[PDB]
């Protein structure tokens, strides 16, 4: 009921902000629109205020302000961002304006970004698997509804191209245990190329009833670089808590995020933190990762699995070590084999994750899951040391059982590992390609397996 | 060595390296050394 | 005769080479995070305290007139 | 009374209050958001606010509350649930309903409004009391009886005394005079988490830590009120150690600390304990929550909540140890709280120190430490109690060379080591005996020779049977086990017997979930005394092992023993089998 | 520009050059207007440099032609930012004005980094690298762009400002710009003085972007350039293998090895190494080069074409 | 000279779609084209795959075989500097010349002579299926095992008695773009033609 | 000094030094007095040297300036300032012979360090300020025989 006033006091200009004057009773973190003396409209946010001062941070740069001709019009708001349960299926921007020549959301409720966190007596410990469609990960790195799994990777190794496999293989693994899945899918700085892949995917996936795909360019705004994992979050929080549906939500080079709040908080004068990253960087990545988890009282859960980049391939970085802490698991992909041309590079015997045990069970999934996931990394283990003794020892004295192992490695690296980039792939058959693979070694030699599940299985 | 972080790179790996070919080398000795040992069970 | 040579190679490098080379690493590691990080940090507080300076004198002089 | 005036992120500057003092918590705005003052230059003050500061309003009321951070102490504490800020977060969840914490929540520490059972002391109306003297117990459950102290810095002649009966906390229970001024005392008691509990005299610890594990009980032992260090990464040993102390240590409380690690594993953790439950001594069935606190702060709480959370659940075991209770803390992650003070510290742009950490971090962690000990109480009857603290802590990569390792090791006594390797390896207690130690085993080998004079002895040679282990070990890598002499081989099995017999606990086994001491004192001498009888009678080693191949399966089933039969019965099963032993050794020599 | 340490003789080997720089044309090349009236421009140089340099150009006679602007340690920090500045004009007016070549020797850039410094430290002014002023760049862009031949005129400038590397590195911020603005970089190390041999330039480092103009056909051996590459490619190739032979052991090595550790030890012994008083016509180098080169076989020999080597394997 | 944690460098591969990654290793040692083909990178791979099917629908193939050959090769080079070529088996022996020929033929170029001033697609497509020919028809050989030897033999085999063939695959880089391309498509067709001739005739006889 | 790592006996070393101090006797009243400076010790060491101390005897002539971890880091600084005042008093102005000992110099180390950052000090090595050669020389160079008195430190 109260009309914000547009005041007309710009007093300095400098780089990405503009500091009014005189602004009567002002916000914190106001939501401000600037009419400029071209006419044109720009979007600004509110940065630390002081006595009748507000210093605001322009998007889409300040060219063009001048201080006799710039309208700053308040609202008195903190970025509510429209929430609805059709803003599924739709591509929206970096801001969330929708870019998929729709219309803009029609709101059940305005849901302010950053939300309150979850008390952590109401939580409960994850269950249940979420297949993924991808062998490598489905089997021996098990992911678990609730977990917040990053899947570190580099510049140059293909990101996206998993990125985009999750999306569109995700889906439930209790089909044959006995539809509220849906992906809240983030993009932040992509490149100019990978938007339109990621367009490209998000309009013939086949399934658009379940994913939405906040998209952030590298060349847009860094505030909107900013904001758009909080809008992806607090839209996966309402359909998750607020809908009871179970979200996947998968956040593409949080490093690009990282670099993002180093930008915004160097343009408030802060002195830089630890390694040029803000100190409170920690805390900017726990608020992201925490709002997942499963609550007791709904029947939703949120699960992550943030797409990390780590610059010089190595993970000493301070963003990829920072947030080893937080989160469970590392899923890496690793240069050598994307040299050795197998399409999913993941690093199988290196990545592992904190909590595969939840995952595996006789309810959910199938009983031999944790026996077959360890019989083949230690199978693999002893494949590749005896490949590393065969390139010294001649392989003129490797016993019959060496000569297995090579040959296992051989194939699970050509006909396991390299998995299609469309052949989707159930759990069960997943396993059952696991078990082609081990039956090569004799019933006796599969020392990791259990009894009676050798009997059940091995026959074929 | 100038220190720089390039060097400490080249360090780091440089030590990976010593520690793979450490563990190769211990691998080819210990299979000599049971060569060795038939060898001498075989003399005896 | 052979594996005299490889023991030699073996314990040379597990004595020599790691245990020189993981001293150089740690002394690089001290030298950049240990002086660099440090100055950059003190220089960055030494020209904020410049800019504290002179946003104080502007104060007085102007509370002066 | 008091406006805001500039609202930069986190910090904030509030004009109107000259009276204000140094760290003394405040309530910023109409949310009523919470933070702590730094900086009193000029008439205005400082504010750091722990939740997000986000859309506070310039000209937003600010009120005081003329006190530092402190923590509601009283009846209640037990069993309930709390947050870093002393936020009762099961209470919340209630009042709220809804799951997510409210920006700005106002719920008492306490409920002050639930009735308790009170009834006093022999003491008389008109008598004369002094701060520390207790005056009442109540019964705030079964078998969880809790001590009213009069709170410290509290003095005088009494003047009215509640009698026996039903009261809330908001009830004067008590009233008293020490000059003609009269003040009256509830049942709720303030303390600034900071400033550590009034003392009389530190005492020196004399009775061990019985955490109900072999290895911790006798290799390392530990004693009551004393500092421990656990390198807990991964394993669930931390888990598996914080459930055996819950359950079967001596200690008439725990309270768990939890800072900063993640959410779910917390979740995971304060779901575990209401499952978790013991049998009394009496055998009585109860729940591990009567008599358990728990302070867990995850990942998304504010970080001065995080770095709070360690110095409120400190208070919360001095002011239980108060009374004369016997109470163990247990720092979940000292590496996050580490993380967090490094994270404060950069946003106050504190001059940086070795490797990043804040200058303070280890005379801030010494601090904290040094409030563990046995301690007499203060004020009379006589009693007293003790607080220990196993806080662990998580080096990066497990490289003990990170401050927060370093400071740890320098000031914790006893460091129990647990090792990835022997998880790996299938190993229940998983605490690496090559590197594990016990520096107040000095201090407590009086009560270890009072109890059995041998046993030290027993320990002495067991300690020189795991120094060998490693030495036979790189001689069977070099040469191999044909080299070893007989003797050299009877020590090589005794040390392979005593890793895998007794060294080593089952834990999920019903046996040998709790192990006694007597117990394992039996064992220590069962496996000592037959080692040195099959020493000295070097008799060719094959030739002793065949005579004792029996013996080796029979010290298996020893080990094998069950609890149930009692102490006695199973302590004579393993002396009968040591003296069968024995009697193999010297008669067939 | 010359990239030296501490302690090396940079400044001998800048006055050798001084003494011995000529034309080459056809081996042709009074030639006053050739004579190259050398401007020597010292910053922060200790006073024996000063006289070391003063003495040998007053021996070699060129006491007419050269020019000395100096600007010794003990003298005043602040000049030092001026005095190649003033050499530089100089030569411009020497040289486009005048008509002559001219050669500048500009001493202890680091010297100059230095000013920079506290000229920048004294103002309050945001540091760069190592606390470096953020537009050193820019003054040593000006600095050093201020060299070559200009159509107009028949003059030319043509600098060789030495460098001292601080703690003998490169990723220092005033050799790495000099290096990004330079076009060539020539390397003394301290392992080739320390095991003694004059000029101490280390080959493999070294690099000269115009080296592909100045060489030819019409000035030089056809063969200049294959039997540069080749020299490179064994000397780096015979320092690897002498690496490994460090490890692997002197019997480990084979035949090629031997060969080119042959090669490293006669390329480092008899062909590096000259007189500190007598120079080396081009051929006459060449024909070392080629010296050098004939220990391996034609087959061996990848880079140089077999069209030179028709002309030359054999000579 | 500074690793690719400078700001500027980072940056860039943020955003940069294709990396022509030149190490300073390969400029000492004068190769000249000097890409650094284990850190080099390019994300159109996966957009070209039109364009490589229509003018030759087995490229990909070749292509994806020539970079396991060169990782392979990079790999053991660290097992090399350790034991050195005396435990390497057959296999391992022809993928490491497999791998010389494809640096110094291949990877290499003059660009101051009309050989390698500019080479077409077509011609650079035809080394390289001539060069992973070879690699498949020698591995095939070596694992042929005939004449009770076979493996090290016959590469030695092949190397003595059939070099002439590598002589050739290693001077074909030395095809003049300026006789047009039906003229060097056919000397390259004939090339393969007796390269194929070669692993079968040194198989006729058992090796 | 001393160089010990942490953990090593370090103290149990002092403690017997200090308890079994005399001249080389090749008196009484001169022979030596034992300044005991204690900064930032643990309180269970704290215990131990007073009860050693007491035990052999020699409390007549030694003294104990304990600091504990527990007080003030501020207050550590001025803890070796008065031991070794309190030292050249004995020493030079009383004439016996005083045998300085400060335990946990590290100790001291920190709380320079603290106070240097609290301040915020031009950082030395390793983050320490720029002064601490000048600090630890007003502490440990005090240590001579001056020529007109016979004390000695």
């Amino acid at each position: 009921l109260e009309v914000a006033m547009e005041y007309r006091t710009v007093t300095g200009v400098a780089g990405p902000l503009v500091i009014l004057d005189k602004v009567k009773g002002p916000k914190y973190y106001e939501i401000v629109n600037i009419r400029l003396g071209d006419g044109t409209m720009r979007r600004g946010q509110v940065l630390e205020v002081d006595g009748e001062k507000a210093v605001v941070q322009v998007f889409e740069g300040t060219s063009g302000i001048d201080n006799k001709f710039t309208t700053v019009q308040f609202t008195g708001e903190v970025l509510k961002t429209p929430v609805s349960l059709d803003m599924l299926g739709r591509i929206f921007n970096g801001s969330g304006k929708p870019i998929d020549n729709g219309p803009p959301i029609l709101p059940e409720a305005y849901l302010d970004i950053s939300g309150s966190s979850i008390n952590p007596s109401e939580r409960t410990y994850p269950e249940e698997m979420i297949q993924t469609g991808i062998s490598t990960i489905d089997v021996m790195n098990s992911i678990a509804r609730g977990q917040k799994i990053p899947l570190f990777s580099a510049a140059g190794l293909p990101h996206n191209e998993i990125a985009a496999q999750i999306c569109r293989q995700a889906g439930l693994v209790k089909r044959l245990e006995k539809d509220n899945f849906a992906i809240v899918f983030a993009a932040m700085g992509v490149n100019m190329e990978t938007a339109q892949f990621f367009k490209r995917d998000f309009e013939e996936n086949g399934s658009m009833e379940r994913v939405t795909l906040f998209l952030n360019l590298a060349n847009d705004p860094t505030i909107e670089r900013i904001i758009t994992p909080r809008i992806a979050l607090t839209t996966a929080e309402y359909l998750a808590y607020e809908c009871g549906k179970h979200v996947l939500v998968i956040l593409t080079d949080m490093s690009s995020y990282a670099d993002a709040l180093r930008e915004v908080s160097a343009a408030r004068e802060e002195v830089p933190g630890r390694r040029g990253y803000p100190g409170y960087m920690y805390t900017d990545l726990a608020q992201i990762y925490e709002r997942a988890g499963r609550i007791e009282g709904r029947k939703g859960s949120i699960t992550q699995i943030p797409i990390l980049t780590m610059p010089n391939d190595d993970i000493t970085h301070p963003t990829p070590d920072l947030t080893g802490y937080i989160t469970e698991g590392q899923i890496y992909i690793d240069r050598q084999l994307q040299n050795r041309q197998i399409y999913p590079p993941i690093n199988v015997l290196p990545s592992l994750s904190r909590l595969m045990k939840s995952a595996i069970g006789e309810g959910m999934t199938r009983r031999d899951h944790s026996d077959v996931s360890n019989q083949l990394y230690a199978n693999y283990a002893i494949g590749k040391d005896v490949q590393a003794m065969k390139a010294v020892v001649g392989e003129e004295a490797l016993s019959s059982e060496d000569l297995l192992y090579l040959e296992f490695l051989d194939k699970f690296e050509r006909k396991f590992v390299a998995q299609g980039a469309y052949d989707s792939r159930n759990i069960f058959q997943s396993l059952d390609l696991a078990w082609t693979l081990l039956r090569i070694f004799p019933r006796e030699l599969l020392h990791r397996i259990p009894g009676k599940t050798l009997d059940q299985y091995y026959s074929r | 060595v100038v220190p720089t972080v390039t060097m400490l790179g080249v360090m780091k790996s440089r030590l990976v390296g010593a520690t793979r070919g450490h563990a190769l080398l211990k691998k080819k000795s210990d299979a000599l050394t049971v060569q060795f040992r038939q060898i001498l069970k075989n003399i005896v | 005769l052979t594996l005299d040579e490889a023991i030699k190679t073996t314990n040379r490098r597990v004595n020599a080479l790691e245990n020189v080379v993981k001293p150089r690493l740690e002394n690089t590691i001290t030298y950049i995070k240990g002086e660099l990080d440090e100055l950059e940090r003190e220089d960055f507080f030494r020209l904020k305290k410049i800019q504290g300076y002179k946003k104080r004198e502007i104060e007085r002089q102007l509370a002066s007139s | 009374y008091g406006y805001v005036r500039k609202v930069s992120g986190p910090v904030v500057i509030a004009d109107g209050m000259n009276g204000a003092a140094m760290y003394e918590l405040v309530r910023v705005g109409h949310d009523n958001l919470i933070g702590e003052i730094i900086r009193l230059e000029g008439d205005s003050a400082t504010i750091q606010v722990y939740e997000e500061t986000a859309g506070l309003m310039v000209n937003d009321p600010v009120l005081r509350t003329h006190k530092p951070l402190s923590v509601e102490l009283g009846p209640g504490i037990l069993g309930n649930i709390f947050d870093g800020i002393q936020r009762p977060l099961k209470t919340i969840a209630i009042r709220s309903g809804d799951v997510y914490i409210p920006r700005g929540v106002s719920v008492p520490a306490l409920d002050k409004d639930t009735l308790w059972e009170f009834q006093p002391k022999k003491i008389g109306e008109g008598d004369l009391l002094t701060g520390g003297d207790l005056y009442a117990t109540v019964f705030e459950n079964s078998l969880m009886q809790h001590h009213v102290a009069l709170p410290p810095d509290a003095m005088g002649k009494v003047t009215y005394v509640a009698p026996a009966g039903q009261y809330s906390l908001k009830d004067t229970v008590l009233e008293l005079e020490f000059q003609g001024v009269k003040k009256s005392f509830t049942m709720l008691q303030a303390w600034p988490v900071r400033t550590p509990r009034p003392v009389s005299s530190k005492l020196a610890a004399d009775t061990p830590l019985l955490t109900g594990q072999r290895v911790l009980d006798a290799l390392f032992p530990s004693v009551l009120g004393g500092t421990c260090a656990i390198p807990g990464a991964f394993g669930c040993g931390k888990t598996v150690i914080s459930q055996a102390l819950s359950k079967y240590s001596n200690s008439d409380t725990v309270v768990y600390v939890g800072c900063g690690e993640r959410g779910n594993e917390m979740a995971e953790v304060l779901m575990d304990f209401p499952q978790l439950t013991m049998t009394l001594p009496d055998g009585r069935e109860e729940s591990v929550m009567k008599r358990t606190t728990l302070v867990a702060n995850t990942s998304n709480m504010p970080v001065a909540a995080r770095e709070a959370s360690i110095y409120t659940g400190i208070t919360i075991a001095e002011y239980f140890r108060d009374m004369g209770y016997n109470v163990s803390m247990m720092a979940d992650s000292t590496s996050r709280w580490a993380e967090a003070l490094r994270e404060i510290s950069g946003r106050l742009a504190e001059m940086p120190a070795d490797s990043g950490y804040p200058a303070y971090l280890a005379a801030r962690l010494a601090s904290f430490y040094e409030r563990a000990g046995k301690v007499k109480c203060l004020g009379g009857p006589e009693r007293t109690g003790s607080v220990t603290i196993v806080g662990a802590v998580s080096p990066p990569g497990g490289d003990f060379s990170d401050p927060v390792t370093s400071a740890t090791l320098s000031i914790v006594q006893v460091f129990w080591g647990l090792d990835k390797k022997l998880a790996q390896r299938k190993h229940f207690p998983s605490v690496n005996w090559l590197i594990s130690y016990s520096k107040y085993s000095t201090a407590l080998e009086s009560f270890y020779e009072q109890f059995d004079p041998d046993f030290i002895n027993i320990r002495t040679k067991a300690r020189e049977v795991l120094q060998r282990e490693d030495d036979l070990n790189e001689i069977v890598q070099l040469v191999g086990k044909d080299a070893l002499a007989e003797g050299d081989k009877i020590t090589l099995e005794t040390a392979k017997l005593l890793r895998e017999d007794y060294l080593a606990q089952n834990a999920f086994t019903p046996y040998d979930k709790f192990c006694p001491f007597y117990k394992s004192v039996w064992m220590m001498r069962n496996i000592i005394h037959f080692y040195n009888l099959a020493n000295q009678a070097v008799i060719t080693y094959t030739l002793i092992k065949h005579r004792l191949g029996d013996l080796f399966y029979r010290l298996v089933s020893q080990k094998f023993e069950d609890p149930a039969e009692g102490e006695p019965a199973l302590v004579a099963k393993f002396k009968k089998l040591h003296e069968d032993l024995t009697a193999g050794f010297r008669a067939l020599e | 520009p010359l990239f030296s340490a501490a302690g090396l003789p940079h400044n001998e080997i800048a006055a050798q050059i001084c003494r011995q720089a000529g034309l080459v044309k056809r081996l042709e090349k009074d030639g006053e207007e050739d004579n190259f009236a050398i401007v020597f421009a010292a910053m922060g140089v200790n006073m024996e440099t000063a006289q070391f340099f003063k003495r040998d150009f007053e021996e070699n006679g060129s006491m007419e032609r050269v020019t000395l602007f100096l600007n010794l340690a003990n003298d005043p920090t602040i000049e030092r930012i001026i005095t190649p500045r003033i050499a530089l004009t100089t030569a411009e007016y020497l040289a486009y004005e005048c008509g002559k070549h001219v050669l500048v020797i500009l001493t202890d850039m680091s010297s100059y980094a230095d000013a920079l410094r506290e000229v920048s430290a004294a103002r309050e002014e945001v540091p760069g690298r190592r606390g470096y002023p953020g537009y050193m760049y820019t003054d040593l862009a000006q600095i050093y762009e201020r060299a070559g031949r200009i159509e107009g005129r028949k003059g030319s400038i043509t600098q060789i400002p030495i460098l001292t590397m601080p703690n003998d590195d490169i990723t220092h911020p005033t050799p790495d710009l000099t290096g990004y603005i330079t076009e060539g970089q020539i390397y003394i190390d301290r392992q080739l003085q320390n095991r003694q041999i004059y000029p101490p330039i280390n080959v493999l480092p070294s690099l000269s972007r115009l080296m592909k103009s100045a060489i030819g056909e019409g000035m030089t051996r056809r063969d200049h350039s294959d039997v540069s590459n080749q020299l490179y490619a064994n000397y780096a190739i015979g320092k690897d293998v002498q690496a490994m032979k460090a490890v692997v052991g002197e019997e480990a090595l084979s035949s090629e090895d031997l060969l080119y550790l042959e090669f490293l030890d006669k390329f480092e012994r008899k062909f590096v190494a000259q007189g500190a008083y007598d120079s080396r016509n081009i051929f006459q180098s060449l024909d070392l080069a080629w010296t050098l080169l004939r220990i391996f076989p034609r087959e061996l020999l990848h880079r140089i074409p077999g069209k030179t080597l028709d002309q030359y394997y054999s000579r | 000279g500074g690793d690719f944690s400078d700001p500027v460098t980072s940056a860039t591969l943020s955003i940069v779609q294709v990396f022509w990654g030149l190490d300073k290793k390969l400029a000492q040692r004068k190769h000249f084209p000097s890409v650094n083909w284990l850190i080099s990178y390019s994300k159109y791979s996966t957009a070209l795959e039109s364009f490589y099917e229509q003018f030759d629908p087995d490229f990909i193939n070749i292509r994806t075989k020539a970079r396991e050959v060169l990782q392979r090769e990079d790999d053991l080079n660290e097992i090399v500097q350790l034991v050195g070529k005396d435990a390497l088996a057959e296999g391992d022996k022809i993928t490491l010349e497999t791998a010389k020929l494809l640096r110094e033929d291949y990877l290499a170029q003059n660009a101051f002579t009309p050989y390698d001033k500019f080479c077409p697609f077509y011609k650079s497509v035809w080394m390289m299926r001539n060069i992973i020919h070879f690699y498949n028809l020698a591995n095939q050989a070596v694992e042929k095992g005939a004449g009770m030897d076979g493996q090290k033999i016959t590469y030695t085999l092949i190397k003595h008695r059939l070099g002439d063939l590598f002589y050739r695959l290693v001077s074909q880089k030395f095809e003049d773009p300026a006789e047009g391309e039906p003229a060097l498509v056919a000397k390259f067709k004939k090339l393969h033609e007796d390269l194929t001739a070669g692993f079968r005739a040194l198989e006729d006889e058992t090796r």
